[PDB]
């Protein structure tokens, strides 16, 4: 009865996907920031005077 | 040496002409530059 409708609920898991496309669709924008630096090498300058 | 002149035997390149019409002076050679260089990074590359 309700239970059917509590069911159902749960069934009608393939329209959050549109949910969740229109909130990214309309979104703000969208980052490929990328970087990974590591290891440094310490080294400089040995100038004679 | 230097002819019909009192002064003579003058030893160097005087100021005149080293053309004579010698096509260049050419002083081969080398190169060996070890260089600070910011632009050689391949690193930082955004994904995609």
């Amino acid at each position: 009865m309700a239970s059917l409708i509590y069911r159902q609920l749960l069934t009608n898991s393939y329209t959050v996907d549109l949910s969740d496309e229109i909130q990214e669709i309309g979104s703000t924008k969208s980052q490929n920031v990328t970087i990974n630096p590591g290891p440094f090498a310490q080294t400089g300058y040995a100038p004679v005077n | 040496k230097l002819t019909r002149t009192r002064l003579d035997r003058l030893y160097g390149l005087p100021a005149a002409d080293p053309n004579n019409g010698k096509e260049y002076y050419e002083i081969a050679g080398r190169f060996s530059l070890i260089s600070l260089v910011p632009s050689n990074d391949d690193y930082q590359t955004p994904i995609a």
